[PDB]
C-alpha cells in the first residue's frame, strides 16, 4: 500500500517530461488512478484520472492538450507525460489511489517536486553570522548560519550532523529571480559557547556540496 | 384424475439449473451417480423441495439490496443482503436459500441492475463476481442472507445500490458439488437422489454453459432432473399418487416406435437400467406417455448397446 | 465547472473550545470530503459523505450540513490539530477542491527578542552589505519590521522568510535581511531594524553604529 | 375436463414478450385500444395463434447462420438466416416469423454466441444491433428468412459465424408497433384483439425493459396479454369449451376478498369494466377462480 | 473515403516526432486502424494496430518501446509518436483503414516521409550539360540539366513549365553521405536547337529556390 | 513469428502469357492476402483470404494454394499488370509481408544512344571535373557502363541512377557521372565512357579527348 515517484527535477521551458509514480503493496491492475497537483502556497487542484483498461480517461477542461496520462499493469507503474511545459506549471504532483463507490482519493503518495528553470545550479556562498553584539546585557546568544545564493531546493542544514536539537531555527528559503537564501538560528548560553564550539553543517544534494561552517566570534 | 405428462418434445422445454433451453440427453454410469442437487425438484404429489422456483426466469436469480464499506478485502467487494425475487423480505427457515438460487460451487459472473418500479426511472448495470465454493477469508454466507461479491477490473466509479437483481452471465472453474450454504454449520437440505436397484442410472437432461478461462471460452454440460415445465405442471395440478413408480415409454413421434422403458419414481425424478460401459445419448425428438402405475422394483425392459 | 469557498481564511482557537469550519458552494451539490495536510506531509483522508470518519481518526471531529453549505466542526480542540483544511466536491463535474484554511493554536503573547548581525569579513569581501535582523518566539502573527535606514524607511532589498508555528512552545519566529551593496555601506555607519508588534505602542529596537 | 387456471400468484409468473418477471397489473382506457401483438397469444382450445413458442426462454431469441460481405455501404454489416431454434431448418408457412421473434417497432441490442453442440467445444460472442421498425433503408424482411443486424462500436476484430444464438439485451427509441414483417407487402397474421361491449377494457400485465439513451437509462414498460404460464398450460391441456366467455373472479388470498369480475373471453384475453380516465392499477397477490361459462353479451358490473 | 498525413520532415538522432493521419468521408470513430511503413527499397513491414476504445493496441514484438500509437475521436484525427528516434528508422509511412472479419487493410492515405538528418538544407548548384559533341554523325540531341548538391528530398525538373513532353527523362536522386544529386534528358531534333531553345525549370521546395536554366551550346 | 519468402523476386513475360508467382511459407499458416504498389502509389487491396477478389480489380487473376505454399497467376498479361506484389499472412503472430516480387513487360531489345558532358563553364568554376554518361531506350536491365580512363577501369566516383520501364515505349534509361576534382582533368584531356550490353560483343562507346 506504498507508492513513490520519480522523474522531479529540472526542465527549460516549452520542454517534455515523463513522471513515473509506481506502487507497491497491493492489485494495482484493479483500482483507477488519477493525480493532483500542489503549487507551493496555493490550494490543491485536480488533474484528472484514468481506469485500469484506459477505456475512458477524464482530463479537467483546460490544459488537456499537455497532459498525457497511462500505465502499465505488467511492470505495474503509471506515467504522466507533460509536454511544451510553461513556466507556471512547476509544482508538485501526487498520484492518488482513486476509490470505487464514494470516489474518495484515499492513499496517497510521497511527492513529486517539479520545477522549470533556466540557470544550471551553483553550490551557496556559505557565510557565518558574526555576532556584532557590543556593552548590552544578553546573557544567551542566538546566532547561526547565513546560506545564500545556491539553486535549486533543497538544503540540509543542521549542527553537529543532527545530534543537536537545543533550540535551533531553520527559516524556509525564498527566491527573487535569481537564486535561493536561507537562514540558520540557535540559541546558546554564554557557558557554552565559545567554550564548546557549535558546527554548522550545509547539505546541497544536487551539486553534492557538502560543506561546514566552523564559527568563531569576530574582533570587530 | 388420472396423472399425466405434458405433450411437448423436450427439445422444446426450459431448464432447471440454468436459464438455457436442453440441448442433449443421455445416461451415464461413469460421473457420480448420487447428487444432491437443489434447484430443479419436486414431488409428482405437489410440493417443492429444495429452493426449487416456480417460473423459469427464477433460476439463479437473487435479489438482493446493496451497501459499501472500505476496511479490508480489499477488492472493493461488495455486500449484498438477500430478500425474496417477488419484494417480501427474507427470514432463514426450512430451506438453505432464498428461492432461485445458484447450487453449484465454482465462480459466477452475476449481472446487476437496478430494481424496477415505475416509468421513466433511472438505472445502472454492472457486473460483479463472487465465489460459492469452499474458499475462505471472504466467508460467505447466504443461510443468514449476506454475500461477498468482488467486483471486476472494468466499467465503474458509478456503482449500484438500493435494490438490485443478480441475473448469472458465465462461470469459472466449474465444479458440481454444493457449496457452502451455511459459513460451514449445517443447512435444512433436500436428501440425495435415490435410492437405485443393480441395474440403475439416472436420467439426465443436459445443457451447456459457458465457461470462461484464459482469453477463450468453452462449452460445459450441465445436468438436472427435470425441466422445468414439468416443475410448473405439478406444482399446479397437485395429483395423488399409489405406489412409488410409474412406468412410462419414451415414443417417437413419426413412427411410433420405442426407445426405452423409465421408472418415473414418485420422488421426482426418471430411472432407467443400461450396463453399458461409456456414456449414451437418444434422440430428442419424442413424447413421454403414462402408462401404468406399479411397485418399486418392477423389472425393467434393459434398453442397451 | 463548480467553485468552493472556503471560510474564513486563517482562523485559531484554545483547546477545550469548539470551532466551526465553512466550505460554501456556487451550485448544488450532493456530497463533500475533507482532507488534512499537516506541513511536510501528503494530505490524508479525514471525512467523506460530509458525515462519516476515515481509518484512523479521533472521534472529536464533527461533519455535516447539507443542500449548498456544508461545515466542519470539532468539539474540542487539541494540539495535534492544526493543519490545512481541504474540501473537495465529487458531484458532477471536473471535481474541485477548495481554497483551504488553517487552524492553529492560540497562545498568550509574548516579546520578540531582537538580533543584529552587520556583514562579517566574508560578507565583507564578499562585495555588498550584508545585513540581516532576527526576532524569535512571539505572538501573534501580525506585526512588522522596519530598518530605520538613519530614521528612514527603506522598503527596497528587504528579504523576509517567517516560520509556523512551533509546537514545543506555539509561538512563531522571523527574519529578514537586506540585498545591496556597499554603496551605501560607506555611505553610513548606522543602521537599525525597528520591530513593532501590538505588545504595546513601545517597538523594540537593537540599533547598531559600529 | 372443465377448464382450470394455475394456481399462481401473477407476482410469480414470466412474462410473454421480453423475458422477465411480472411487476404491475393495470388498466388503461387512455392508450390504444385495439392491440395487433403476436406473442403471447393462445386459444383456450389449446391452439398457438401468431408466432407464439412453448418454452418462456424462446422469446425474442432468434437462430440464424451469420455470414458477412464488403459491399455496403452502411457500415460493418452482417446478414443472417433464420432457422428454427429446435435445429431443424426453416420454410416460410402461415406465421410471419420463426417461432419466438420480437415483434415490437424499435432498434435492439442482441447478444449472439456461437451454437453450442457437445462440450470442449470453442465459443466467441459478439454485440449486435438490428434495426426492425418501419425504416426500409436496408431490406429488412424475416418472412424470407433475411435480416441484416449492425456491428456495435464493439471490441474483438475476430468476430462469430456458423450457427448461432440471439438473445436481447435492450431496447432504443421503443414504440409498441408491428414492425416490417415483410417488405411492404402483407403476411398472415393474427387478428386484432376485438370486439369489446360499451364500456370495456382490457386487462393487462406489465413488465419493464431498459431503455437505452445517452449515456444513461430509463425504464420503459411493455404489455402482453396472459402471462406465459397460461400459455404453457392451456397449449398443453387442451380443454373443450362450451359457449363464448368465461367468468372469473380475482380473489384475495390472505383473507378471501373480492376486487374485480373479468370475464376470460374466448380468444385469449381478459376483458373487464371501468369508467374512469386515468390508469388504474390493482395489487398482485391475488388468485384467479374459474366460475361458469356465460354468453358473450353478458352485462358486466362496473368496478371503481 | 479520403486520408492525408502531416509530420513528415527532418528530425535529428534521438529526436521525437508526432505523424498526424488526419480521415474524412466515413465514420472514423467505428474502425480499427493500423501504420504501416516502407523503406526505399524492401518490403513493407507492419508496425502495429489500435482499436477504437483504445482498449487493446498491438505493437510488433521490437521495436515497442520506441513507438506510442493514439488517435481521437472527437476531432476525428489519429496520432503516431516516436520516441528517440535512430537513423534507420527513415521511411514512408501509411494509415491503413483495417476491417472487421476478413482483416485486409483496404484503404490507404498517401504517404509521409520521415527522414533523419544532421545538416540543413542547401540549394542546389545547378548546372548545365554542355553538349561535348564534336565530327560525329548525331542528327538529333539528347541533352538536358544537371543538378547536384542540394538538400532534401523532393525536387521538381521539367522544361517549359510542364508543357513538354517529348522524350524527356528525370532519373532519380542518390546519396553518399553529403547531398543529392540528379541529372535530366531530353530530346531534339537538330532543326529544332538552338533554333528554339530549350529551359530547365528546376524547383526546391522547402528551400523555396525555384530556378531555371536557359542553356547554350559551349564553343570549347 | 513467421517469417515469408517470395519467389522469384524478378520476372517479366509478355501479354498474351500466363505467369505464376509464389509466396512460401516457413511455419504452417491459413490465409494469404496480395497487394499491388504502382511505382508513386500507395499500394492497394487485391486478393484476400487466398482466392477472393478486391473492389474494382478485373478478373484475369487468380489466387489459390493451400497449407503451407499459396500462388497467384494472371491468365494472360498486360502493360496494366507492372508492379510490386506484396504477400501478407493475418495467422497468428504479428502480422509479416514478404518479400515482395516484381512483374514488369517483356520488349524486343534494343541498343542504347550514348551521351556526353564535358564539365561546362559553370561545372569549370566549380572546382571539379563533373563528367556525365547518358543512356537511352534499351533493353533489357544487364547491362554495363564503364568509363574508359585513356583505358583504364575507374571504379571510384561512379554514381549511378537507372530509371523504370516507360509505358509507351516500356524499355528502360540509364545515367551516371563522376565525382571528381581537377587533380586528373589536368592530368590529361581525353576519357570515355564504354556501353556493355548483351545486343553484342561490341560495346557502342562515345570517347572524347577534347
Amino acid at each position: 500500500v506504498k507508492l513513490l515517484e520519480s522523474g522531479g527535477g529540472l526542465v527549460q521551458p516549452g520542454g517534455s517530461l515523463k513522471l513515473s509514480c509506481a506502487a507497491s503493496g497491493f492489485d494495482f491492475s484493479r483500482y483507477w488512478m488519477s493525480w493532483v497537483r500542489q503549487a507551493p502556497g496555493k490550494g490543491l487542484e485536480w488533474i484528472g484520472q484514468i481506469n485500469p483498461h484506459s477505456s475512458t480517461i477524464n482530463y479537467t477542461p483546460s490544459l488537456r492538450d499537455k497532459f498525457i496520462i497511462s500505465r502499465d499493469n505488467a511492470k505495474n507503474t503509471l506515467y504522466l507525460q507533460m509536454t511544451k511545459v510553461r513556466s507556471e506549471d512547476t509544482a508538485l504532483y501526487y498520484c492518488a489511489r482513486l476509490l470505487r463507490y464514494f470516489y474518495a482519493l484515499d492513499y496517497w503518495g510521497q511527492g513529486a517536486s517539479v520545477t522549470v528553470s533556466s540557470a544550471k545550479t551553483t553550490p551557496p556562498s556559505v557565510y557565518p553570522l558574526a555576532p556584532g553584539r557590543a556593552a548590552a546585557a544578553a546573557s544567551m546568544v542566538t546566532l547561526g548560519c547565513l546560506v545564500k545564493g545556491y539553486f535549486p531546493e533543497p538544503v540540509t542544514v543542521t549542527w553537529n550532523s543532527g545530534s543537536l536539537a537545543a533550540g535551533v531555527h531553520t527559516f524556509p528559503a525564498v527566491l527573487q529571480a535569481a537564486l535561493y537564501t536561507l537562514s540558520s538560528s540557535v540559541t546558546v548560553p554564554s557557558s557554552s559557547w565559545p567554550s564548546e564550539t557549535v558546527t554548522c553543517n550545509v547539505a546541497h544534494p544536487a551539486s553534492s556540496t557538502k560543506v561546514d561552517k566552523k564559527i568563531v566570534p569576530r574582533a570587530a | 384424475r388420472m396423472v399425466d405428462l405434458p405433450v411437448i418434445q423436450p427439445r422444446l422445454c426450459t431448464h432447471a439449473r440454468w436459464p438455457a433451453p436442453v440441448y442433449g440427453l443421455l445416461v451415464d454410469p461413469s460421473l457420480p451417480s448420487n447428487p444432491q442437487w437443489q434447484n430443479g425438484r419436486v414431488h409428482v404429489d405437489g410440493t417443492l423441495l429444495g429452493t426449487t422456483p416456480i417460473s423459469g426466469s427464477w433460476v439463479s436469480c437473487f435479489a438482493a439490496e446493496a451497501a459499501y464499506e472500505f476496511q479490508s478485502g480489499t477488492g472493493e467487494v461488495a455486500t449484498f443482503t438477500l430478500i425474496e425475487q417477488d419484494g417480501s423480505a427474507y427470514v432463514p427457515g426450512d430451506r438453505a436459500a432464498p428461492l432461485g438460487y445458484p447450487d453449484f460451487s465454482g465462480q459466477l459472473e452475476i449481472e446487476v441492475q437496478t430494481e424496477t418500479t415505475k416509468t421513466g426511472d433511472k438505472l445502472k448495470v454492472t457486473t460483479f463476481e463472487m465465489i460459492l465454493g469452499p474458499t475462505t477469508n471472504a466467508d460467505q454466507a447466504p443461510y443468514q442472507g449476506r454475500v461477498f461479491a468482488s467486483v471486476t477490473a472494468a466499467a465503474s466509479l458509478d456503482l449500484v445500490d438500493g435494490r438490485v437483481r443478480a441475473v448469472p452471465r458465465s462461470i469459472y472453474g466449474f465444479q458440481d458439488t454444493i457449496p457452502e450454504y451455511n459459513d460451514g454449520l449445517l443447512v435444512p437440505l433436500a436428501p440425495p437422489i435415490g435410492p437405485f436397484l443393480p441395474g440403475e442410472v439416472l436420467l439426465r437432461f443436459r445443457t451447456y454453459m459457458r465457461q470462461i478461462d484464459t482469453a477463450d471460452a468453452a462449452a460445459e454440460a450441465i445436468d438436472c432432473a427435470l425441466p422445468q415445465e414439468f416443475v410448473s405442471w405439478f406444482a399446479s395440478n397437485a395429483f395423488t399418487v399409489q405406489s412409488e413408480a410409474l412406468l412410462l415409454r419414451y415414443r417417437n413421434t413419426l413412427t411410433g416406435q420405442l426407445l426405452f422403458e423409465c421408472k418415473l419414481y414418485n420422488e421426482g425424478y426418471i430411472a432407467l437400467s443400461y450396463s453399458g460401459s461409456g456414456p449414451l445419448t437418444f434422440p430428442t425428438d419424442g413424447i413421454f406417455e403414462v402408462v401404468s402405475w406399479v411397485p418399486r422394483l418392477y423389472q425393467l425392459a434393459s434398453v442397451g448397446s | 465547472q463548480i467553485v468552493l469557498t472556503q471560510s474564513p481564511a486563517i482562523m485559531s482557537a484554545s483547546p477545550g473550545e469548539k470551532v466551526t469550519i465553512t466550505c460554501s458552494a456556487s451550485s448544488s451539490v450532493s456530497y463533500m470530503h475533507w482532507f488534512q495536510q499537516k506541513p511536510g506531509t501528503s494530505p490524508k483522508l479525514w471525512i467523506y459523505s460530509t458525515s462519516n470518519l476515515a481509518s484512523g481518526v479521533p472521534a472529536r471531529f464533527s461533519g455535516s450540513g447539507s443542500g449548498t453549505s456544508y461545515s466542519l466542526t470539532i468539539s474540542r480542540m487539541e494540539a495535534e490539530d492544526a493543519a490545512t483544511y481541504y474540501c473537495q466536491q465529487r458531484s458532477s463535474y471536473p471535481f474541485t477542491f477548495g481554497g483551504g484554511t488553517k487552524l492553529e493554536i492560540k497562545r498568550a503573547d509574548a516579546a520578540p527578542t531582537v538580533s543584529i548581525f552587520p556583514p562579517s569579513s566574508e560578507q565583507l569581501t564578499s562585495g555588498g552589505a550584508s545585513v540581516v535582523c532576527f526576532l524569535n518566539n512571539f505572538y501573534p502573527k501580525d506585526i512588522n519590521v522596519k530598518w530605520k535606514i538613519d530614521g528612514s524607511e527603506r522598503q527596497n532589498g528587504v528579504l523576509n522568510s517567517w516560520t509556523d508555528q512551533d509546537s514545543k512552545d506555539s509561538t512563531y519566529s522571523m527574519s529578514s535581511t537586506l540585498t545591496l551593496t556597499k554603496d551605501e555601506y560607506e555611505r553610513h555607519n548606522s543602521y537599525t531594524c525597528e520591530a513593532t508588534h501590538k505588545t504595546s505602542t513601545s517597538p523594540i529596537v537593537k540599533s547598531f553604529n559600529r
